[PDB]
C-alpha cells in the first residue's frame, strides 16, 4: 500500500488508485463533471485539477486527479490559491456558452452543474462582485428533443461530459449515441433513432446535467418535491435496487438506487420506463358476484360472501396460487396454511418444471472472477442486468477496492475502449441471441433442443462443431459459472443433466427463472404436493389466487377468488369474488435473489385505494376455512422467517432441492423468454411492451404472415395481438410468440385465426 | 480581568480551552471536577449565571466526548462591586445512558428555572434541585421532545383534489450530516465563511 | 369603522395576486421556487408543457394547477421574493374570512390580477347581483402590481 | 445605433419567411426557445417585436436541418444566425444601413434563403 | 310543524334577533391578542379564538367552550387558531377545530383588526342562515 498525503491528512492506499479517490478517501474534495463510477476515468472536463508534490518538488503543471496514479510519498493540495483559481476558472468555462433555464429545467435541484458551481465558482480574489465575465451571444442549437418514447434530449444543456457516449460503448455495448462536429460546434446525436439497446435510460442518471432526461417524467415535480422510496425491483429474479419517486399517491419516476453487491447503479428499461400501469387503471374496492355481475361490496360483504361460497368446502379441494412476485412472507403464510389445511394445491404462478434451488446460488461477483460462461439461454431477455455484468465479465474488470466514499469515481482498471474477450464465454439460444457478439462459441439452436446440447457436453453424444469446441473450454476451465434459464429450467431432462455437469466439476449456477421470487418462494415449500393441481393445471375446486391465471385452469371449479390488481376480462366473467391487492411498489416485505441474496422490498406512497396485502387478505381465508392463521402484521410474520433461520437483509440463504416435476411440451409455439412484461404496454411503454410473432421467411410466408401485419393469435394462455417478424435465425415451422410473462420459455400449442 | 485568572488556571490543570474566531470561548471541566471548580468561578467573582444550554449531538457529523452536553455561561456585571465584565461558557458532556448531573442551584438562583428547562427538554436530571418538574411541555408528554431522535411530528398540509405536501419529504434544505440530492457535496456546501 | 375604508400603505401584504405580462400571457413558468422557499408549505404547484399553437406563458413550462392553502400562510412575501419573474406578488385585499376550511385554499382563477375581490367578496355578490366594494384604499399601486385594478383615490 | 432596433425588425422577417416555408412545403417550425431577457425582466420593460430566440425548420423525426438565432438585447457583438447542422455551414448576417440584411456583402433576401433551405432540406432530412 | 311555515318563519326572526345580539368573547393567546386589543378599543354566546392553541392549553380552551349559553359561535383568529400556521409540530394544535366547532376562520397573521370586523360581519350572515359555501350550499346558523 501507497503513503499519500492529501491536505493535512496522510490516508493509506492500494497502489492502483486515482489521485481522485484518494483524496476523496482522505475526506477533501474537488469539481468533478466528466468523471464517473464503473465508466473509463478520463480528463476531459479539467476540473479535477489539483498540485502535486512528489519530494518539497512540486510539479510545474496542474494535473488531472481523475486519471494520475497515486505514487509512493506523494503530496497532493487541493486548497492554494492556485488551484481554486482555476477550479474557478473552470466553472466559469462550463457556464459560458450554457442556456439559462434553471427554474424551467427539469434537472431540478438534482444537478451536479448548478450544485458544484456554487461550490466551487465566483473566486474571492484578495467592490461589486462580477457574476459573469462573458457578453456575447450564447450557443443556440436544437433543444427539447426526444430521441425515444422514454428519452428527450437537449442538446442547449450539454457541457460535453463524455459519459453517456462513453457509457454506451463501455457497459451495454450498444453505439448508439456519439459526437458530431468538432470544436465549440459540437453536439450529441443519434443515427440509431429509435435509441435500439435496451438499457438506454441508465444514461439519465448519468448525465449530469439536464440533457438527457427521463421523458416518461417529464414536468412531474420539482427534484426535492419527490417522496423518495428505497426499494427493490420484482419484474426479474435479478432484483434490484431502485427508488420510487412519488407526490400526492401517483407513481412520478424510476431511478437506480445504488447496490453494488447486486446491480451496480444500472437499471433495465423495462423497469425504469414501466411503470405507469401501477398508476393508473386499479381495482380499488372489492367486487361481489351478485346477477351474473360484479358490483362494489365491503370487506365486509366480501369477508361473509366468502364465508358462503367456502362453508361446504372440503380442505382438499382448496387451491393456493400466488404470483410470481409474492413476498417472502406471503409465501411463508401461504405454506403454514395449507400444511394445517392439509392440501397439495399450492402452487406459485412462476414455478418451473424444475426447482430453481436444484442448483447452488452463485455470487453475482463470482461470475466476475470466474475463468468461462456457459450460458443457455438469453440473459438479455430473462435476467437483463447479467448482460451488463458480462459485460465487466468479458473486460477481465475485476471487483474494484472500496474508498472511504464507497465505490471509486475514478477507477484506472477501466481503460477506455477496452477491447471485449470472445474466449471466455459460450451461448447457446433458440436465436440470434443479444449477447453471441461476444462468444466466439455460438450456435442457434431449436427450442426444447437442448436437452440434447446437455447430454453432449456431459460426453455421452457428439454435437456440433461449436458444442464440442464449448465442451472442450468447459474441461479447460479452471473456475466456469453456469448460466442458463428457460427452456433448461423448464424440461426435466436437460436441466436434471445440467445440474450433473456442474455437479461434477465444482461448479455454481446463475438460474434466470421466469419466476421473480421463484428462489424465494421454493425456499418455503409454496411447490405443489404429489397430487399435480399446478398453476396452469386445473386440479383444484375451490381455490384462491393471486394473479390471472390460464382460462383452461378455473372452469368447472366451483369457487374462485382473484386477488387482483387490476381488473382482468378473464376474472370479470369466471370469478366470485375480486379482492384489490397492491402492486409491489407498494408491498412491505422481503425477496429471494436469483443468487441467493436477500432484499428489503419498501412500500411507496402510492394509491392503494382501500386494497389490503395477500398478507393479511389470507388469514381471512383461513378463518372462512377453519384454523385460525398464524401470521396477522408484518412485524409478527418477521418472526417466522427468522425461526426458517433465513438470514437478515443483504445476507444469502442457501437451500438445495432435490426433486422435480416434468411435463410433456406440445410443440408448436415457442414462448419466447422477453424483457417487457405484458402487463406494461401502458402509455409510453405502449409499443415497447406489445407482442410480437417471429418466423422464417419461408414458413413465415408459407403460412399467410406478411412482414409488418397485426395477427389474432389464440393461446393455452390467452388471445394476443402481435406483429409478425421475419428472422432467418429461427427454425422453419417453429413460431416464436413474444411471451410477455412468467409463462416465459414454453412449449404451447396454438394457431392463429383470420 | 478575572477571566484571565481562569485560564491562567484550566491551562495548568488539563483544561481544553475551545475558541471559535468570533468572540467566545468555552472551557469544558471534566463530569467529577464540575461541581467543585464550578463553585470554584462563584468565589472567584462570577456573580451572573445567564444561561444555560442543552445540547444533543447525536446527528452531528463529527463525533464528540459523549452523546449529551451542557453550557453555562458565566459573567461579572459591570455596574455593581468590582466586577470587570468577564464572560465565557463552561461546557460537560454527559454520558447517554446515564443522564445525571448535579445542579449548580446552591450557588445560583437563576440557575432553578434554567435547569428545569434542560431537563424537560432532555432527559437529563439534576442531582439535589428543589423540584425536577416538568416547565414547558405538557404534563403528559412521553419523553423528551429537544433531543435529535425525538420526531418533531407533522401534519401533512392539505390542498384541493386530494393534493398533499409532506414537509419532511419536501425540504430541499440540507441537514449537515445530508449527502444532498447528487452524488456528494463540497467546496461551499461544507462550510463556508469569508475573511472579513 | 366597516363605513370608511381602511388606508394601506403601498408595502402592505394582502392576498397574493398572479400578474400577466402587456402581451397577455401569464408570467408564471410553473417553477415551484415560490413553494420552496416558503415556511409554511403553504403552495402546490403542477407544472404542464405549453401548447406552442395556444401558450399559457413564454417558458416551455407553465403552471397547470396553482393553489395556495391562506389558512396555512403567514404572508411574508417570501414568496415573492423567490420568484425569478415576478409572477406572485402579495396584493391588497384583506377582508377575506370565511366558512369552510377548505374553502379557503385559493387558486389560479382565484388570484390572476384581472379578479377583483376575494372569495367570500365574489360569492355573495353572486347571489346577490350587486357590484362589488373592496374596504379599502391606497395612494397609489406599487410598481410590482402592474395592471392590479384597485381604489386609490389616495 | 437604431441598427440595433432594424435588427429585430428583420429577425421577425426572417421568422416569417421560415414559417412561410414551413407550411407550403409541408414541414415542421419548431420555436426552440423564448429570450430569457423577457421571461425574466419582471417589472422591467421589454419592445423587442417577438420573444422567439432560437427557431427551426425540423424533419418528420424532429431533427433540425436549420436552424436559426438573434443575439439576446443585453448581448455584445450582435448579429443573427443561420445554421446548417450536420454539415458544417454557419452563417453571420448583420445590418447595413441603407442596405439590408446582409451577409458580409451579400444581400440576405428571401429568394436567397430559400435557396438554402431548400437545399438543406433535400440533403440533409432524414425523414 | 317542526318545517311548517308558522314555526319557520319564526326561528327565522329569533336567528335575525341573536344576530344583533352577538355578544363576543375573546380567548386571545399569543401575538392575535394583542391585534385585536385594537379593535375592541375602537354571559357571553360568541367566543373569539386568537393565536396558538398549545396542546397545554387545549383542554382548558373546551371548559371555556362547554360552560356557555347554549346558542354559541366560534370565530377562528389568523393562522395559528385556523390551522397549525407555521408551527407544524408537537406542541401545537393543527386547527382549532381539533377541539371545538368552529363557524368561521379568518386568515391573516395577524389579521388586520378590520378584518376581524369582516370575520364577525360574517358570522352574523350565517347565524341568520343566510350564507352558502363554495360548493353552493346553504349552512347551519350553528356548529352542532
Ligand atoms: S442543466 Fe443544471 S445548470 Fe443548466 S439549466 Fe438545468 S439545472 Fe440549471
Ligand atoms: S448529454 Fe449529458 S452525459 Fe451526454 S456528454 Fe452531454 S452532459 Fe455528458
Ligand atoms: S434487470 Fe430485472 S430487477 Fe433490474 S431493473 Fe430490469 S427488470 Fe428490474
Ligand atoms: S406569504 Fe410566506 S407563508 Fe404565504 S405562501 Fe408566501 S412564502 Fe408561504
Ligand atoms: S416562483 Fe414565480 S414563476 Fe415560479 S412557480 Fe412560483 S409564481 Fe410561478
Ligand atoms: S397567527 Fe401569527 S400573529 Fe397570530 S398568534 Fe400565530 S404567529 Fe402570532
Ligand atoms: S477531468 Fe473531468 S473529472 Fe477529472
Ligand atoms: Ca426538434
Ligand atoms: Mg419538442
Ligand atoms: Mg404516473
Ligand atoms: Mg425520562
Amino acid at each position: 500500500m501507497v503513503r499519500v498525503k492529501v491536505n493535512d491528512r496522510i490516508v493509506e492506499v492500494p497502489p492502483g488508485t486515482s489521485v481522485m479517490d484518494a483524496v476523496f478517501h482522505a475526506g477533501y474534495d474537488v469539481p468533478l463533471f466528466c468523471s464517473e463510477k464503473h465508466l473509463s476515468p478520463i480528463g476531459a472536463c479539467r476540473m479535477c485539477l489539483v498540485r502535486i508534490g512528489l519530494p518539497i518538488q512540486w510539479q510545474p503543471k496542474l494535473a488531472a486527479s481523475c486519471v494520475t496514479a497515486v505514487a509512493d510519498g506523494m503530496v497532493v493540495d487541493t486548497l492554494s490559491d492556485v488551484v481554486r483559481e482555476a477550479q474557478a476558472g473552470m466553472v466559469e468555462f462550463t457556464l459560458l456558452n450554457h442556456p439559462l433555464d434553471c427554474p424551467t429545467c427539469d434537472k431540478g435541484g438534482a444537478c451536479e452543474l448548478q450544485d458544484r458551481t456554487v461550490e466551487y465558482g465566483l473566486y474571492e480574489k484578495y467592490e461589486l462582485p462580477v457574476y459573469t465575465r462573458f457578453e456575447f451571444t450564447r450557443r443556440h442549437v436544437d433543444k427539447h428533443h426526444p430521441l425515444s418514447p422514454f428519452v428527450i434530449l437537449d442538446r442547449e444543456r450539454c457541457i460535453h461530459c463524455k459519459r453517456c457516449v462513453r457509457y454506451f460503448e463501455e457497459v451495454p455495448g450498444d453505439e448508439v449515441l456519439d459526437f458530431i462536429e468538432r470544436g465549440v460546434h459540437t453536439f450529441i446525436g443519434t443515427m440509431d433513432f429509435g435509441l435500439p439497446s435496451g438499457f438506454s435510460g441508465n444514461i439519465t442518471d448519468i448525465c449530469p446535467v439536464g440533457a438527457l432526461l427521463d421523458l416518461t417524467a417529464r414536468f412531474r415535480a420539482r427534484n426535492w418535491e419527490m417522496e423518495e422510496t428505497p426499494t427493490t425491483c420484482a419484474l426479474c429474479p435479478v432484483g434490484c435496487g431502485i427508488t420510487a419517486d412519488t407526490r400526492s399517491g401517483e407513481l412520478l419516476r424510476i431511478r437506480a438506487r445504488e447496490v453494488p453487491e447486486v446491480n451496480e447503479i444500472w437499471i433495465c428499461d423495462a423497469g425504469r420506463f414501466g411503470h405507469e400501469w401501477a398508476d393508473q387503471n386499479r381495482l380499488k374496492t372489492p367486487l361481489v358476484r351478485k346477477e351474473g355481475r360484479l358490483v362494489e361490496a365491503t370487506w365486509e360483504e366480501a369477508f361473509l360472501a366468502l364465508k358462503e361460497g367456502l362453508k361446504e368446502a372440503r380442505g382438499e379441494e382448496v387451491g393456493l396460487y400466488l404470483a410470481h412476485d409474492a413476498t417472502l412472507e406471503e409465501g411463508l403464510l401461504a405454506s403454514e396454511l395449507a400444511k394445517a389445511l392439509k392440501t397439495p394445491h399450492l402452487d406459485f404462478q412462476g414455478r418451473t418444471a424444475a426447482p430453481a434451488s436444484l442448483f447452488p446460488p452463485a455470487s453475482l461477483e463470482d461470475l466476475l472472477q470466474a475463468d468461462f460462461a456457459l450460458v443457455l439461454g438469453d440473459p438479455t431477455e430473462e435476467a437483463p442486468i447479467l448482460h451488463l455484468r458480462l459485460s465487466e465479465f468479458v473486460r477481465d474488470l475485476k471487483p474494484p477496492h472500496r474508498y472511504n466514499h464507497g465505490t471509486p469515481f475514478a477507477d484506472l482498471q477501466i481503460k477506455e475502449r477496452m477491447p471485449r474477450r470472445t474466449d471466455k464465454m459460450a451461448l447457446f439460444a433458440p436465436y440470434r441471441a443479444p449477447l453471441m457478439k461476444w462468444a466466439a462459441i455460438h450456435e442457434v439452436h431449436r427450442p426444447g433442443e437442448e436437452r440434447e446440447i446437455l447430454l453432449a457436453l456431459l460426453g455421452d453424444k457428439e454435437g456440433s462443431e461449436m458444442v464440442a469446441k464449448a465442451k472442450e473450454a468447459w474441461e479447460k476451465a479452471k473456475n466456469p459459472v453456469l448460466i442458463l434459464g428457460a427452456g433448461v429450467l423448464q424440461d426435466t431432462v436437460a436441466a436434471e443433466r445440467a445440474r450433473l455437469l456442474a455437479e461434477r466439476k465444482g461448479a455454481k449456477v446463475l438460474a434466470m427463472t421466469p419466476a421473480a421470487n421463484a428462489r424465494g418462494l421454493e425456499a418455503m415449500g409454496v411447490l405443489p404436493g404429489a397430487k399435480g393441481a399446478s398453476w396452469d393445471e386445473p386440479g383444484a375446486l375451490y381455490a384462491y389466487y393471486g394473479f390471472v391465471p390460464p382460462e383452461e385452469a378455473l372452469k368447472g371449479k366451483r369457487f374462485v377468488v382473484m386477488h387482483l390488481s387490476h381488473l382482468h376480462p378473464l376474472a370479470e366473467r369466471y370469478a366470485h369474488v375480486v379482492l384489490p391487492a397492491p402492486t409491489f411498489y407498494e408491498k412491505r416485505g422481503h425477496l429471494v435473489n436469483l443468487e441467493g441474496r436477500v432484499l428489503p422490498l419498501s412500500p411507496a406512497p402510492i394509491e392503494n385505494g382501500e386494497a389490503e396485502g395477500a398478507l393479511q387478505v389470507l388469514a381471512l381465508l383461513a378463518e372462512a376455512l377453519g384454523v385460525r392463521p398464524p401470521f396477522r402484521l408484518h412485524l409478527e410474520a418477521q418472526k417466522a422467517l427468522k425461526a426458517r433461520k433465513v438470514p437478515e437483509a443483504m445476507g444469502r440463504l442457501s437451500f438445495r432441492l432435490k426433486e422435480l416435476r416434468p411435463k410433456e411440451r406440445k410443440g408448436a409455439f415457442y414462448l419466447r423468454p422477453t424483457m417487457w412484461k405484458a402487463h406494461q404496454a401502458v402509455g409510453k411503454a405502449q409499443e415497447a411492451a406489445r407482442a410480437e410473432l417471429w418466423a422464417h421467411p419461408e414458413t413465415a410466408r408459407a403460412e399467410a404472415l406478411p412482414e409488418g401485419a397485426q395477427v389474432a393469435v389464440e393461446t393455452p394462455f390467452g388471445r394476443v395481438e402481435a406483429r409478425v417478424v421475419h428472422r432467418e435465425d429461427v427454425p422453419k415451422g417453429h413460431l416464436y410468440l413474444s411471451a410477455l410473462g412468467p409463462a416465459a420459455g414454453l412449449r404451447v400449442e396454438g394457431r392463429v385465426l383470420v | 480581568m478575572r477571566l484571565e485568572r481562569v485560564l491562567e488556571e484550566a491551562r495548568a490543570k488539563g483544561y481544553p480551552i475551545e475558541d471559535n474566531g468570533l468572540g467566545n470561548l468555552w472551557v469544558v471541566l471534566p463530569r467529577e471536577r464540575f461541581k467543585e471548580e464550578m463553585a470554584h468561578y462563584k468565589a472567584m467573582g462570577f456573580n451572573f449565571l445567564a444561561d444555560i444550554v442543552g445540547l444533543d449531538y447525536l446527528t452531528y457529523p463529527d463525533p464528540r466526548p459523549e452523546r449529551f452536553a451542557v453550557v453555562y455561561e458565566l459573567v461579572s456585571l459591570p455596574g455593581w462591586k468590582d466586577g470587570d465584565g468577564s464572560r465565557f461558557f463552561v461546557r460537560v458532556y454527559v454520558p447517554e445512558e446515564d443522564p445525571r448531573l448535579p445542579t449548580v442551584t446552591d450557588l445560583w438562583g437563576s440557575a432553578n428555572f434554567l435547569e428545569r428547562e434542560v431537563y424537560d427538554l432532555f432527559g437529563i436530571v439534576f442531582e439535589g434541585h428543589p423540584d425536577l418538574r416538568k416547565i414547558l411541555t405538557p404534563e403528559d408528554l412521553e419523553g423528551h421532545p429537544l433531543r435529535k431522535d425525538y420526531p418533531l411530528g407533522e401534519t401533512p398540509t392539505l390542498f384541493r383534489e386530494g393534493r398533499y405536501i409532506i414537509p419532511a419529504e419536501f425540504r430541499a434544505a440540507l441537514t449537515g450530516k445530508d449527502p444532498g440530492l447528487t452524488f456528494y457535496k463540497g467546496g461551499s456546501r461544507k462550510g463556508y465563511r469569508s475573511l472579513w | 369603522y366597516p363605513d370608511a375604508p381602511v388606508a394601506l400603505k403601498p408595502r402592505f401584504h394582502g392576498r397574493h395576486v398572479l400578474t400577466r405580462h402587456p402581451n397577455g400571457l401569464e408570467k408564471c413558468i410553473g417553477c415551484s421556487l415560490c413553494a420552496a422557499a416558503c415556511p409554511a408549505y403553504a403552495i402546490y404547484v403542477e407544472p404542464a408543457e405549453n401548447d406552442p399553437e395556444n401558450p399559457v406563458s413564454a417558458g416551455e413550462r407553465y403552471a397547470k394547477v396553482y393553489e395556495i392553502n391562506m389558512l396555512r400562510c403567514i404572508f411574508c412575501g417570501l414568496c415573492e421574493e423567490a420568484c425569478p419573474t415576478g409572477a406572485i406578488v402579495l396584493g391588497y385585499d384583506f377582508e377575506m374570512a370565511d366558512y369552510e376550511y377548505s374553502d379557503l385554499v385559493y387558486g389560479k382563477e382565484d388570484m390572476l390580477v384581472d379578479v377583483v375581490g376575494t372569495k367570500p367578496q365574489r360569492r355573495e355578490a353572486k347571489r346577490t347581483g350587486k357590484p362589488v366594494k373592496v374596504g379599502y384604499v391606497v395612494p397609489y399601486v406599487r410598481p410590482e402590481l402592474e395592471g392590479f385594478k384597485a381604489p386609490t383615490e389616495g | 445605433a437604431s441598427s440595433e432596433r432594424e435588427l429585430y425588425e428583420a429577425w421577425v422577417e426572417l421568422l416569417s419567411w421560415m414559417r412561410e416555408y414551413a407550411q407550403a412545403k409541408g414541414v415542421r417550425f419548431e420555436k426552440e426557445a423564448d429570450f430569457p431577457d423577457f421571461i425574466y425582466r419582471m417589472e422591467r420593460p421589454y419592445d423587442l417585436p417577438t420573444t422567439i430566440m432560437t427557431a427551426s425548420l425540423s424533419d418528420g423525426l424532429g431533427e433540425p436541418f436549420l436552424l436559426a438565432d438573434v443575439s439576446p438585447r443585453h448581448a455584445k457583438l450582435k448579429r443573427i444566425g443561420l445554421r446548417l447542422p450536420r454539415a458544417h455551414i454557419h452563417l453571420h448576417a448583420h445590418y447595413e444601413p441603407g442596405k439590408g440584411l446582409v451577409t458580409g456583402k451579400i444581400p440576405l433576401t428571401k429568394e436567397r434563403f430559400f435557396a438554402l433551405a431548400d437545399r438543406a432540406r433535400e440533403a440533409l432530412a432524414f425523414a | 310543524e317542526r318545517e311548517g311555515i308558522l314555526f319557520t318563519t319564526l326561528e327565522k326572526l329569533v336567528a335575525w334577533g341573536r344576530s344583533n345580539s352577538l355578544w363576543p368573547a375573546t380567548f386571545g393567546l399569543a401575538c392575535c391578542a394583542i391585534e385585536m386589543m385594537a379593535s375592541t378599543d375602537a354571559q357571553a354566546d360568541v367566543m373569539i379564538v386568537a393565536g396558538r392553541l398549545s396542546k397545554k392549553m387545549a383542554p382548558v380552551m373546551r371548559r371555556v367552550w362547554e360552560q356557555m349559553p347554549d346558542p354559541k359561535w366560534v370565530i377562528s383568529m389568523g393562522a395559528c387558531a385556523s390551522s397549525g400556521g407555521m408551527f407544524n409540530n408537537y406542541a401545537i394544535v393543527q386547527n382549532v377545530d381539533s377541539v371545538v366547532p368552529v363557524d368561521v376562520y379568518v386568515p391573516g397573521c395577524p389579521p388586520r383588526p378590520e378584518a376581524l370586523i369582516y370575520a364577525v360581519m360574517q358570522l352574523q350572515k350565517k347565524v341568520r342562515g343566510q350564507a352558502y359555501n363554495e360548493r353552493g350550499e346553504r349552512l347551519p346558523p350553528v356548529a352542532a
